RNA sequence: AUAUCGGUAGGGGAGCAUUCCAGCGACGUAGAAGGGAAAAGGGCGACUUUUUCUGGAGUUUCUGGAAAAGCAAA
RNA sequence: UGACCGAUGGAGUGAGGGCAUGGGUGCUAAGGUCCAUGUCCGAGAGGAGAAGAAUCCGGACCACCGGCUAAGGUCCCGAAA
RNA sequence: ACUGGAAAGUAUGGCCGAAGAGCAUGAAAGCUGCGUAUCCGACAUAUCCCUGAGUAGCGCGGGACACGAAUCCUGUGUGAAUGGCGGGGCCCAUCCCGUAAGGCUAAAUACUCCCGAGAGACCGAUAGUGAACCAGUACCGUGAGGGAAAGGUGAAAAGAACCUCGAACAGAGGAGUGCAAUAGACCCUGAACCCGUCUGCCUACAAGCGGUAGGAGCGCCAGGUGUGACUGCGUGCCUUUUGCAUAAUGAACCUACGAGUUACUGUUUGUGGCAAGGUUAAUUGUUGACAAGGAGCCGAAGCGAAAGCGAGUCUUAAAAGGGCGCAGUCACGAGCAGUAGACGCGAAACCAAGUGAUCU
RNA sequence: GCGGGGAACUGAAACAUCUCAUUACCCGUAGGAGAAGAAAACAAGUGAUUCCCUCAGUAGUGGCGAGCGAACGGGGAU
RNA sequence: UAAGGGCAGACGGUGGAUGCCUAGGCUCUCGGAGGCGAAGAAGGACGUGAUAAGCUGCGAAAAGCUGCGGGAAUCGGCACA
């Protein structure tokens, strides 16, 4: 489509810009972005998780009364899950909870979260801006002028950057990420996506067809 | 993570608990006992709530053969009777009709029994 | 959707199967297995081939034949393929468009009717008089 | 691990382009003459696995 | 519209509760969870709401995700 | 009627029993035993037979303080001459 | 400013942010304390012609190699060559490859008693280590060895001066402290089984799983609630069985604990992505995410034991006379299977290394 | 890590070849790693060791039973 | 008449469930390091304090001695002095 830049305190600039329809501008994939989602939160997942089955409880192996003739029920070894502090059946097990998805589906999954957010009128241009200086205060007033201070905002940025990272760090509702690295999760996960002039570029033609 | 429905647990015992009080001895508050007894009685209530009309239709009958012996005639008879002349009155509004309002009963009767 | 209402499609996902935890799962007690037995057991398992001490079918059949360790297997490309490649050059063999790396066969299932000048390991006859019909030429390596 | 395959049915069975599998026929008897000629029936020609008898060589042969 | 709807072994379908997680909404010393009493509700049910006493610091809705995910008898 | 047949996913069962009929065996004994044809209990509640797994009547979606019948009954216990 | 015992809470109104991690503070703090982002800092002390002989080879008996008798090893007995010799799965010839009987060598690989910095859709006191505390302790055993239970006053000890009953704090009733003592030392919360007191109704002519369906009277708070004279029906439950009230099995009761799980490889199916193609593995770059990695795997032609031929092929001297042949792939969820202890508890036994003749 | 000795229960629905397994266990002895390593090699052109993914549950082996199970080649780390 | 008993409610007792809490565990990641000992080890015995020492620390110089660097008002280890 065709977005207009605004300038570093919301004015417009009057120059245009184009997004590419075949990122912005499909029907999205519902179980695409579904299976998409589920694969970032299960790769982010830290699977360090155990318990004692029989074999590993510290008691011997010994028979604890004779078969036949005590009077009670039969007995084995002291780490019988029948007995209290015995043995944990069943228990969790230390795991890997990443799966395989295809890359054409992944791809597809992150135009069908652009195009979400093309659709609902989410997205804004800005221009490209340096900071001499870190100034939290002049970050702050960036994102008020562009009036995405009221919600949670995604800037897309398409170099380093150091001192606009460190003037966004200390500010609650508000995330950073490069052109390159864009995903579904990190897309959806933010109310606001506002683009820089040259991350539209990066964006057009990395995440192209 | 380790699961573990202490409340519900103990929620589900004492729901029944609640409907198990009036019981004799045990069977009112220990728990294996009195769940026992409870489902026992749901069962002979599925049975007395069908053998209900049974009882309900036989107390009408052994009313109507009361005022119609009065009456001078039998409970078959007088069934006989009203079945014939084709009206429609049931057993439980002919009882109640006998019991409290004898006038129609006689009416009943004088009716049918030409 | 956003992260607040996400949705698979209809169908994709289904619950699990849990057994033995009480009667109005129908699948408590006995938990799926019947009453007794060798197949009730914890840690049952099939010993497979076996038909409770019959005489096996994988014993009683007799073995068959011999593989060849040098064994060359040619990939069948027939003429329509060819015909198809050939509708958007002539000189065939591009195997870019399709193989990686193997020996080619030429078979005879459709039709040429058109010049080729086709190169492959190897032909059939069949292939070769339809190419000559055709008015092509054949190399062959 | 990986599903191992049973050698003898490695070496006894084959599969064909529709999915069935071919066998050797075994004799009744094995001692040819005082059976008739036309033991050709079990001599001469691959037959193939029963029906009722499949899914049991597709297990020995790792489901293939 | 008609028909059908007793069930052991067993096959199939649809759901409730529990612990933790993400996102979105909320509640709390003007009283959270838990404990006692009472009342109401659910095609049906697993269960869920509301009032009050005790208690004195945390809890919870919806959508999706994952399991140490439910006892009456060994 | 509708579930007969193909192909595929999942099974359970492979200790049966009573009654009637045709038989073998036994002693023209057994609530015996072995087959065949049906049926019921198994897995089936309700009604009559005093009380009975399979004899007679009858297949329970839930509710009702409505009506008609089946087997079998109508002096009282106990509904109806 | 409000509520509160106490604000960090709520509502205004400000300020810092390269610091909005966290912990503590009388309730939940970016601005109260310790901290945090960032910057700075070490007197020492550490760390960075010649060419391998009891050899090659060989006989007998064995072993290791994926291999249960080519290669490699050797207990026993033998024993050369100096282009020669060795190998290419028995044995010979040609061919090809290599140069034994001397030695050394980093990297990429395995592991954690210990030290430091961190993390968890891991546990929260019958859980998690046997051990949050006095834990390998108490206790048990000649010995080797076996092996527990046990956390919580309160913000702050302010941990109750003094009075009364009593021989005494044995205990309690007051007073006082405290938001609260029904927070009083076993002290947060304080359930069940089990044990009492009071109040209401019933009960000394009555007979069976103790309920269920009817139904007077009495008694409480305005149509609900407690009890229940009297009437009908009714041989618990689980398991195992052809069949159980069974005099077949099983449980004293309560609270807590307790049994189809996970990994890999197949196969079927629900839903998806690409599509005559589908898909990357290990790994590599830039910063878990993006990008690269096509090796490999399945599909795309079959028939034949095979040479082979090919929409044919096999059988035959020859024949359709006969047999077999003329949209996939990659995932996600679910069912099933195999391999792992594989739904849980239970033998009698077998083997290995030790401890015991203080009894006999 | 290397080396010297070395079971049995179990599986094969019994069991003896086979398996469990060159495992458990006992004993000796290093280092920060150890072992291996520079062709009397594989093969039918590559070029010392080591490790990962494939080749592949393939070639083979086996009371040809239960089972066991490579290498060449290719892609990498170095 | 209730000797006693039954049911319900209220309030207690006992017991220590539940809820909330905890640095005590569990599994890992990254970076180091991979030994101690005849100059006497690991592991122990006996001592050592103002007041008995149960732990901790230390060794007849015995909860400790000396020097250099850091730092600035309390300190004399823990089991409620
Ligand atoms: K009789
Ligand atoms: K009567
Ligand atoms: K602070
Ligand atoms: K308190
Ligand atoms: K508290
Ligand atoms: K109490
Ligand atoms: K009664
Ligand atoms: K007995
Ligand atoms: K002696
Ligand atoms: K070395
Ligand atoms: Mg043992
Ligand atoms: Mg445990
Ligand atoms: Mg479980
Ligand atoms: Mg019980
Ligand atoms: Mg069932
Ligand atoms: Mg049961
Ligand atoms: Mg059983
Ligand atoms: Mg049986
Ligand atoms: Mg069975
Ligand atoms: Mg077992
Ligand atoms: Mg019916
Ligand atoms: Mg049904
Ligand atoms: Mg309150
Ligand atoms: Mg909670
Ligand atoms: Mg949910
Ligand atoms: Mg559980
Ligand atoms: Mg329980
Ligand atoms: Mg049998
Ligand atoms: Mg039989
Ligand atoms: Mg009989
Ligand atoms: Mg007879
Ligand atoms: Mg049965
Ligand atoms: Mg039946
Ligand atoms: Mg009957
Ligand atoms: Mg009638
Ligand atoms: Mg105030
Ligand atoms: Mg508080
Ligand atoms: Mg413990
Ligand atoms: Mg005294
Ligand atoms: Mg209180
Ligand atoms: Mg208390
Ligand atoms: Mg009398
Ligand atoms: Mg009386
Ligand atoms: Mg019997
Ligand atoms: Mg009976
Ligand atoms: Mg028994
Ligand atoms: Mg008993
Ligand atoms: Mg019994
Ligand atoms: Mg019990
Ligand atoms: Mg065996
Ligand atoms: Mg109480
Ligand atoms: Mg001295
Ligand atoms: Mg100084
Ligand atoms: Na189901
Ligand atoms: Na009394």
């Amino acid at each position: 489509m065709e977005l207009s830049v605004y300038n570093i305190k919301g004015e417009d600039t009057g120059k245009k810009v184009v997004l590419d329809d075949s990122i912005f501008a499909i029907e999205p994939n519902d179980h695409a972005i579904y299976l998409d989602v589920k694969q970032y939160m299960a790769n982010q997942r830290q699977g360090t998780h155990k318990a004692k089955e029989r074999s590993e409880l510290s008691g011997s192996t010994r028979k604890l009364i004779r078969q036949k003739g005590s009077g009670g029920a039969r007995r084995g070894d002291i780490n019988s899950p029948l007995l209290s502090g015995g043995a944990r059946v069943f228990g969790p097990r230390p795991r890997n909870y990443s799966f395989k998805l295809n890359k054409k589906l992944k791809a597809l999954a992150r135009r069908s979260a652009l195009s979400y957010k093309a659709k609902n009128n989410e997205i804004i241009v800005v221009e490209d801006f340096n900071f001499d200086a870190p100034k939290t205060k002049a970050f702050k007033a960036i994102s008020a002028a562009l009036k995405v201070g009221e919600k949670k905002v995604l800037y897309v940025l398409p170099e380093v950057n150091k001192n606009v990272y460190l003037s966004a760090r200390n500010l609650p509702n508000t995330n950073l990420i490069l052109a390159n690295l864009i995903n579904t999760y990190t897309v959806l996960a933010s109310k606001n996506l506002v683009l820089t002039e040259r991350s539209v570029a990066v964006v057009n033609e990395l995440f192209k067809a | 993570p380790r699961s573990v429905n202490h409340v519900a647990s103990r929620a589900k015992r004492k729901r029944i608990l609640k409907l198990t009080r009036g019981y004799f001895g045990a069977r009112k508050n220990v728990w294996t006992v009195a769940k026992n007894t409870w489902e026992k009685g749901l069962t002979y209530a599925y049975r007395d709530r069908k053998s209900k009309k049974r009882n309900f239709r036989a107390l009408w009958i052994q009313r109507i053969n009361a005022a119609a012996r009065l009456e001078g005639m039998s409970y078959s008879r007088l069934m006989g009777a009203l079945h014939a002349n084709g009206i429609e009155i049931n057993r439980k509004v002919l009882a109640d009709l006998a019991m409290n309002h004898p006038e129609a009963f006689r009416a009943i009767v004088a009716k049918v029994k030409n | 959707m956003n992260l607040s209402s996400l949705k698979p499609a209809e169908g994709a996902v289904k619950s699990r199967k849990r057994i033995g935890r009480g009667p109005g799962s129908g699948l408590g007690g006995t938990s799926t297995r019947g009453h007794k037995g060798a197949k009730s057991r914890s840690g049952y398992s099939k010993k497979i081939g076996f038909e409770g001490g019959q005489m096996p079918i994988q014993r009683r059949l007799p073995k068959f034949g011999f593989k060849n360790i040098n064994r060359v297997e040619y990939k069948p490309i027939n003429l329509s393929v060819l015909q198809t490649l050939s509708e958007a050059s002539v000189e065939d063999l591009i195997a870019a468009g399709v193989s990686r790396n193997s020996l080619v066969k030429i078979l005879a299932n459709g039709t040429v009717t058109t010049a080729l000048t086709v190169e492959a390991h190897a032909f059939s006859k069949t292939a070769e008089e339809a190419i000559v019909r055709a008015g092509g030429s054949v190399v062959k390596l | 691990p990986k599903l191992k395959t049973n050698s003898g049915a490695k070496k006894r069975f084959a599969l064909t382009g529709t999915g069935k599998i071919k066998r050797k026929h075994a004799f009744k008897s094995h001692i040819l003459t005082k059976k008739t000629k036309k033991q050709k029936r079990n001599l001469t020609y691959f037959s193939t696995v029963h029906k009722v008898d499949e899914n049991a060589v597709k297990q020995l042969l790792c489901l293939r």
